[PDB]
DNA sequence: CTGAATATTGTCGGAACCAAGTCTCCATATGGAATTAATAA
């Protein structure tokens, strides 16, 4: 670790004589400028707002804010008072709500390292409330200047005055009033104020433009299968809502081969009767599967030494392996070569939540390193003449592969719901001719490729802002 | 103003000698001039003055003490701190020699408990001052209050011989020494503690009140639990053992026979704690012979109430002191609030216990939903109406008896109170109803014969017994031994022991069957891993007693308990319904039972103890003829399957592989191979492949047809490795064929939320999908509610009138005063002016609320009932407004049983499901 | 430490604290048995079984309990004969003899003495207490035991040897 | 209490107890060389021992387990005994624990502080902890602390009145009273001079600012007015400290005696 | 009659945390893969 040495005196600093390792790591002897909280920002005391009980207002927790300072408020009304959001209304009535004064820079107290600093810009509308866990810190040297000086830089020191204290990492306003902000940062940043705000505004306008057309990685897979099989999107999520499935004794045996009479099995059978009313392409998967393996999941150490191992997090809704291993093992099995992925395989996911079970992926990346897949995967070697593995993975990640594996997979612990070879072999998927396939794929491929192309531009301008701030504050 | 104040005033007006009088109408008190008074007592300042007046009257009249010797409100200025405190004593009774004999301090009945700590400054110091400044002898220090008993009031007091304990420290070292309880006439009282020696003029207590019980629970939790060592459950089990000993000192105690559960304060010193320990362990050892009916005499020994190391003896002495004077059994005459000791031990469980993973109970909403889904109310009503009896519920695996306490509540409340209109008199049924429950003093006496829950844990067994007893029942028919044992192993002590008989059953492995229990409700453990020697002892009464899946045995056990048509409601895991390793136990349920309802409960029900998925299964039991019909169908279709498998494997041998015919495999198979007939072959293959056959393969020829369906043929031809109980016939083929002939609907449903969301911080309401509460009661005492509102508005009006008189007096004072005091006077006038305007606004608001109350009661309830237009409680306004305002106080927390509208799981499972 | 749980718990059954103070007494009796027996003698801490099937559990109780009362007279130094005569290894009402049989049969082969130098750095009873006892009970009492590496670091950083 | 420990063997070293003049006439066994333990963080004490700790411990009012046991260490150790314990991070960082922090600072001689990872105790509680490695001071080393504690506390008490009278006069207009002090009224009449500046810099020795050395008198009274009431509020439980505000006093106390102690952090325990 | 009481309310501090979200590593039968003695032949 570190062999830091300090001298009693030091712990004299700050009105709590504290001597935890982090604070004393942040102290250091200083020779340069000091400043204080005086010639900069100013803490604002909290207050109870006058909520109007006639219109839908907004509210914002700490989880509703992101590391990029983008609040995602929820809309409450005081005419609903539903027991699902009753906690929010109760904490509002308690007095855990305030309203920023259009120019302050709210800072989260709990765990301040996750950049929850947000800006309430001057020229704006649709006033949003906030939790007392946020610190109104309204500045005197222009909000944007202090916001950008706090987000990227002045972060190794706001995070070094947190109270660990047998639990939550937490920031306190009193400690926040003690940081030793250098002047060269603010001096240089205000010196270039007239153009820094301009080009940063241009960059964030481009980011907003990219975000305006950004689409989720699952809806794309959800729409093409919905727009190609001519199934309306507003009934299979409305038929899945009603829960009064009624079956007879005779229907239990039909295609069961294990006599399973759970409720979810019967609802799966009901939904299958709806997803295939007009589609005439369904063929049993059992006759298109040639083998099935599981994998090898030894004990693993995170960021250790040995052969890397994949996890369930590496399977995404696009049928492409993430191939970004984290765990690494050092055990042997005398047959390790049987589980070293290799390009071209199809990996369905066995073991996950009731909604993330069955997600398949094709290893489309060329890797010269041997990477083991766990017992939580199932490798499918299908005939590459009728199924087109990528299409099968996309189908498994589609609502076809969700409304089935959500209701057929087994286990008493529905937090680690697992599938088995029986459900794979007894799966009546719709397989259209090879002409129809490679059209759903390809369309989905280009749409997701475009969505990924505008996913690094966002984290290119969001990095350009940071590097520009760093360069200007260092010149 | 309590009722005992009225009784005291009536007794004072009834006294021949007018030595003490009170007036509640004027709030005044008067005493005879014979008593030397150091202060003018002419107003009733509170309950203390009334109690003091009654005490003085009792001393003069009943206790025969000279009023001249009595002294009231004598000043006893002492040196307290930097200044001189001026305390005053209430009552001083002096002997013929002038020395104070009784040093009585008067306190309110509620003040009699939390003000004991002030006794050090109220009794001992003042007595020391009396002895010092007057050279007199103080004999007895009395901390006294009134105690209502029948149409009379007696003295509930702690009396301390001041000579024995001149200091408060000596009093506290002996554990709150009390030489006497009730005042004795003619300078009496013994040195030894007056023993209870019940079954006479004196007893433990029969008129216990809610406030006393709440304070007892508070102080018991404060003292016993503490924070030092042991645990939070060990203390609970020790307290349960002590309560069991207390009940033992009510079952085996005849007339006279001084109670063994008390301090036995001989002389002036508390009897040695070891004597108390020994004479309580004797009670507890005698308790494990009729209460928990333990037969092994060596197990009776080497077993104690407390560890003596986890539970110090002083805590046991304090527990005895607190609980000695409270008759748990048979004492519930607080029936103005009905049963009062059940919620006491419910609060004991809730406040002190540490339910964790493996100790948690079954949530009450699920238990109530199960009991209602069985239609147990209608079952009990019809069981009592036709042939006078009740259902005879059993709950194996009943750790805390939640399925049995709730069953008691559900049967009593809905056979006497709610649905009593569905019980036909017909003379005999009235007599049986009177016998089962009616005196209102023992409403659960019927549950001494119809509740046969079991439990394997000794501690939880005793806790369930105490639960059962404190609710007005006897726990004789609850067994603290294993629930999976030969039926002869369950002996109670009494004659009716339904869970003892056994008999072989031809249709069930020639094994024991107790076909006597009406319904079975249970929550079996999710993972039973039996001992290597307990496993071997159970492979003689269960068909699948060797599958290493012991938790399924309970399901099989449920077949040995029901009575050919017995309702069965179980909280099973979803492995039973989903995983393949349990297929056998799914066939069993489909063979003997008549599966009728399946409900999928969320993964939040048993949180934060486990996120294990659960499903409620509601299955009946087939009669003796349905099982044999199933057996006949199974045998016939299995014979068909065997013939088809022989024909199909002969076909497969001839084709693909290729045989030059053979030695006449069978007459049928070798009659067309030479003749080339294919229709018979086609139909035979279709029958043997009744499931894996498509419509496009009809035209396909045999040679490749036997190749297309080749794995299926090699699989559907396999028999069951184990559970030959079926007879080598393939389960799937024969099961489908049987289900095709006999078929019944199976109601299935899902629950999104169960009302509650418990977590490691507390509970939290959620939208219940299982059931809806009544909110608006079917019956409401309208005159009681109107009188309560009239009383509160009259009290506020009296306060307004008093403050208006004060305002008039202050105005009169202001009219003839000068500025120097007029400043303060006008300050008072403005204070009272805004105070009275606020009171007027409050009165107007309460009047509006009252008017809305008459409006709603006349619109809905009418003559202290609820009109049938809203018996379904479908109207949002009524239930919403009852869940609001002052009507929230009365309310109603009862599961609504709708009959016409169905938007709930329970409301439709009680209508679509039909029980045979 | 893992399989001696859900067999002793037994799907509910014996409480987690009952398991703990029964196993500690069982291990005390085992240590006594290893301390008394001399070369050539058969151990009392074992179950005599005729291949399959075991002897009467009552005779196993009156061979391990006697070891326990003989254990807290020579090493625990308890001298009050009344306490010795009133104490027992386990409570049969809260710990069936079958679980005692399973515990002994699981611990028959292990040699706690002279085996303590092989599992160096493994506090047996502490780890058993942490595993068996639930987290709620440990939280309201601070029953969180400091691991062997950390305590070793503490005692070696104080220069306690010096 | 040390008299509650009984043992019928070789002299029970955990039974002696004599009052200590430096600890406030309270029992000190004080026979052992090392104490190693992990305190029961945040556990409610028994009522019987809850009654007996108020009159036996220097901080008996603060009903907190981890700290009403950092004293037990002081009682057990000798004049030079060694200590090492796994304390919580709350002792080292939480501000609601300024008392104990100073106890440890006065009686014990901190010599090494290592911060264990949060992966310690992971399957059970996973709370951040640290190690203290303290040693008790000798008797002739605690008399030094006190004599300093007061030498720098009397100055703080005088400065409290002097600067709070400067505040009352220079801002919030108030005429001279002539009973304030024989030096504040003797110097206000002449001018700010150096006496006002010296006495206002000494009181504000911590916050201060170098660039504030040259500016008008009515500037260094309003910017610091929010914290003039912070270093002039003194410290609760005066019985153990002495009616001072601590931080200031402490500040110099330490500055006159310096310990070059060792600190470290582990990220992987092993 | 000045008082700074105590006596509450209502609100900062702080938690051997722990509610949400979602990834796992390991026992254990099985079943098949090896025999076997069978099994006709
Ligand atoms: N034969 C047996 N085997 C294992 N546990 C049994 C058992 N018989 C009864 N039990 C006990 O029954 C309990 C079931 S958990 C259900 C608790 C209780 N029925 C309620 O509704 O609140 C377990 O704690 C277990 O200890
Ligand atoms: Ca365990």
């Amino acid at each position: 670790g570190l062999i830091q040495r300090r001298n009693f005196s030091t712990f004299a600093s700050e009105p709590s004589v504290r001597f935890d390792f982090n604070y004393m790591k942040s102290v250091t002897p200083t020779t340069e400028e000091y400043y204080t909280y005086k010639s900069l920002f100013e803490v604002v005391p909290s207050t109870v707002p006058t909520l109007d009980e006639s219109e839908p207002f907004k509210y914002a927790e700490i989880g509703h804010v992101s590391k990029n300072g983008e609040v995602f408020p929820v809309t409450l009304s005081f005419e609903d008072r539903d027991e699902l959001n009753e906690d929010l209304f109760k904490k509002i009535e308690k007095g855990d709500i305030f309203l920023p004064e259009r120019g302050n820079i709210l800072i989260s107290a709990i765990r301040p390292y996750l950049n929850k600093i947000v800006l309430i810009k001057e020229d704006d509308k649709t006033d949003i409330y906030f939790t007392k866990a946020f610190i109104q810190i309204k500045p005197l040297i222009n909000s944007r200047i202090l916001y950008y000086a706090l987000r990227t830089i002045f972060s190794e020191k706001i995070n070094a005055v947190s109270r660990q204290g047998k639990g939550y990492p937490t920031l306190k306003e009193d400690d926040l009033k003690t940081i030793q902000f250098s002047k060269k940062v603010i001096d240089n940043l205000l010196a270039k104020e007239e153009e820094l705000i301009s080009n940063i505004d241009a960059l964030e306008k481009d980011i907003k433009e990219l975000k305006s057309i950004q689409r989720s990685k699952k809806e794309i897979v959800d729409e093409v299968f919905s727009s190609h099989f001519n199934i309306n999107m507003v009934e299979l999520m409305a038929l899945d809502s009603q829960r009064r499935v009624d079956v007879g004794l005779s229907s239990i045996s039909s295609l069961n081969s294990t006599i399973r009479y759970s409720y979810r099995w019967n609802k799966m059978k009901l939904i299958q009767k709806y997803l295939y009313r007009d589609i005439d392409c369904i063929e049993p998967l059992g006759k298109y599967i040639l083998s099935s393996n599981n994998g090898w999941s030894p004990e693993s150490v995170v960021g250790g030494e040995g052969i890397p191992i994949l996890g369930q997090e590496h399977l995404e809704f696009d049928g492409v392996l993430n191939v970004s291993p984290t765990k690494a093992t050092t055990k042997t099995k005398n047959n390790m070569e049987n589980f070293f992925i290799q390009e071209g395989d199809l990996f369905i996911s066995r073991g996950n939540t009731v909604d993330l079970v069955g997600l398949a992926c094709v290893v489309e990346t060329e890797v010269t390193e041997d990477i083991i897949y766990p017992d939580l995967y199932i490798r499918l070697k299908i005939d590459e003449k009728v199924i087109h593995k990528k299409y099968l993975a996309l189908l498994f990640n589609s609502f076809f592969g969700r409304l089935y594996f959500k209701y057929v997979s087994k286990g008493k612990n529905q937090t680690m719901v697992k599938i088995s070879s029986n459900e794979l072999l007894n799966y009546y998927l719709p397989i259209p001719p090879m002409e129809e396939q490679l059209e759903i794929v390809g369309k989905i491929e280009e749409q997701i490729g475009a969505q990924n192309e505008i996913e690094k531009q966002i984290e290119e301008k969001r990095n350009q802002i940071r590097v520009i701030i760093e360069e200007t504050a260092r010149s | 103003m309590k009722n005992w104040q009225r009784i005291v005033e009536a007794k004072l007006e009834q006294q021949k000698h007018k030595v003490a009088e009170i007036s509640l109408e004027n709030g005044t008190v008067n005493y005879s001039k014979k008593i030397k008074h150091n202060r003018n007592l002419k107003a009733l300042t509170g309950d203390e003055e009334i109690v003091r007046a009654f005490l003085i009257d009792r001393l003069v009249n009943e206790l025969d003490y000279k009023p001249e010797y009595l002294e009231t409100e004598k000043e006893y200025t002492i040196k307290g701190g930097h200044s001189k405190i001026n305390p005053r004593v209430d009552v001083l009774v002096k002997d013929d020699k002038g020395n104070p004999f009784f040093f009585i301090e008067v306190k309110a009945p509620n003040k009699f408990e939390e003000d004991k700590d002030e006794i050090e400054g109220q009794l001992f110091a003042l007595a020391q001052a009396e002895e010092r400044d007057f050279k007199t002898k103080v004999k007895y220090l009395v901390y006294y209050t009134v105690e209502l008993i029948d149409d009379e009031i007696v003295d509930r007091a702690i009396i301390i011989d001041f000579e024995k304990y001149p200091t408060y420290t000596d009093w506290s070292n002996g554990g709150f020494i009390s030489t006497g309880t009730e005042l004795t006439a003619g300078y009496g009282e013994p040195k030894k503690q007056p023993l209870i020696k019940g079954h006479e003029k004196y007893d433990l207590r029969v008129r216990i009140d809610r406030e006393e019980i709440e304070g007892l629970g508070r102080n018991l939790h404060n003292v016993l639990w503490g924070g030092g060592g042991t645990n939070d459950s060990e203390i609970f089990y020790s307290l349960v053992n002590i309560i069991l000993a207390k009940i033992q000192d009510e079952y085996e105690k005849e007339d006279g026979q001084e109670y063994d559960f008390q301090v036995y304060q001989y002389g002036d010193n508390v009897e040695s704690p070891q004597k108390l320990f020994d004479r309580i362990n004797a009670l507890y050892k005698r308790a494990l012979r009729e209460q928990l009916n333990v037969t092994d005499e060596q197990k009776i020994a080497e077993d104690n109430v407390i560890n003596r190391n986890k539970f110090p003896l002083n805590k046991l002495v304090y527990t005895v002191q607190a609980l000695e004077s409270l008759s748990f059994l048979e004492g519930r005459n607080s029936l103005d609030g009905k049963d009062i000791l059940g919620d006491f031990f419910e609060s004991i469980i809730r406040d002190g216990f540490k339910q964790t993973k493996g100790q948690f109970f079954t949530p009450t909403p699920i238990v109530k939903f199960i009991l209602y889904a069985l239609q147990l109310d209608k079952l009990a009503i019809d069981r009592l109406n036709n042939d006078r009896e009740l259902p005879l519920i059993i709950d194996p695996s009943a750790g805390s008896g939640t399925f049995l306490i709730e069953a008691m509540k559900l049967i009593t409340k809905e056979v006497k109170y709610k649905q009593n209109h569905k019980v036909k008199s017909s003379r005999q049924i009235t007599k049986r109803f009177e016998e089962l429950f009616m005196p209102d003093h023992n409403e659960n006496k019927w549950a001494r014969e119809y509740l046969y829950g079991c439990e394997i844990n000794f501690d939880l067994g005793t806790a369930s017994k105490v639960n059962m007893i404190l609710h007005g029942d006897g726990s004789a028919n609850i067994f603290v031994q294993d629930g999976l044992l030969p039926f002869r192993f369950y002996v109670k002590e009494t004659s009716p022991n339904y869970l003892e008989t056994a008999s072989p059953d031809a249709l069930y492995g020639d094994k024991e069957v107790n076909g006597k229990f009406d319904v079975v409700v249970s929550n079996p453990p999710f993972s039973v891993d039996l001992d290597t020697q307990t496993q071997r002892e159970v492979r003689n009464a269960f068909l699948f007693g060797d599958k290493k899946n012991s938790e399924n045995l309970f399901i099989e056990r449920y077949y040995q308990l029901l009575k050919e048509g017995g309702r069965l409601g179980v909280v099973l895991p979803e492995s039973v319904f989903d995983t393949t390793e349990n297929k056998y136990i799914r066939l069993f349920i489909f063979k003997y039972f008549k599966v009728k309802a399946v409900v999928s409960l969320p993964q939040v029900t048993f949180e934060p103890f486990t996120s294990t998925k659960t499903s409620l299964l509601f299955a009946q039991k087939k009669t003796k003829e349905e099982v044999e019909q199933w057996n006949e169908l199974w045998d016939k279709y299995g014979k068909e399957w065997s013939l088809l498998k022989t024909r199909i494997n002969d076909y497969f041998s001839y084709f693909v592989k290729g045989r030059p015919l053979n030695k006449k495999w069978a007459p049928d198979v070798v009659k067309d191979i030479q003749e080339g007939n294919e229709d018979n072959i086609r139909k035979n293959i279709f029958r043997f492949l009744k499931d894996h056959i498509k419509e496009e393969d009809k035209n396909l020829e045999i040679k490749d047809l036997l190749i297309k369906y080749a794995e299926e043929i090699s699989s559907i031809s396999k028999h069951e490795k184990e559970t030959d109980v079926f007879g080598f016939y393939n389960a799937w083929w024969v099961f489908g064929e049987v289900a095709k002939e006999l078929d019944y609907p199976i109601f299935m449903a899902e629950a999104e939320n169960v009302g509650y969301k418990r977590t490691k911080k507390g509970e939290k309401p959620m939208p219940n999908d299982l059931y809806d509460l009544e909110y608006a009661p079917s019956t409401l005492d309208c005159e009681k509610v109107l009188s309560s509102f009239d009383i509160e508005i009259n009290a506020l009006e009296a306060s307004k009138t008093k403050l208006s008189v004060e305002k008039g007096l202050l105005e009169e004072k202001l009219k003839d005063k000068e500025d120097k005091e007029n400043e303060k006077i006008q300050k008072r006038l403005n204070k009272i002016s805004e105070l009275l305007e606020t009171i007027e606004n409050q009165l107007d608001s309460i009047r509006s609320k009252k008017l809305e109350v008459e409006g709603i009661l006349e619109k809905y309830y009418e003559n202290n009932k609820l009109k049938e237009e809203y018996s379904e409680r479908d109207d949002e306004e009524l239930i919403n407004h009852f869940k609001h305002g002052v009507l929230y106080q009365y309310r109603s927390e009862d599961i609504l049983l709708r009959n016409k509208t169905v938007h709930k799981i329970l409301d439709e499972i009680r209508q679509g499901v039909i029980w045979d």
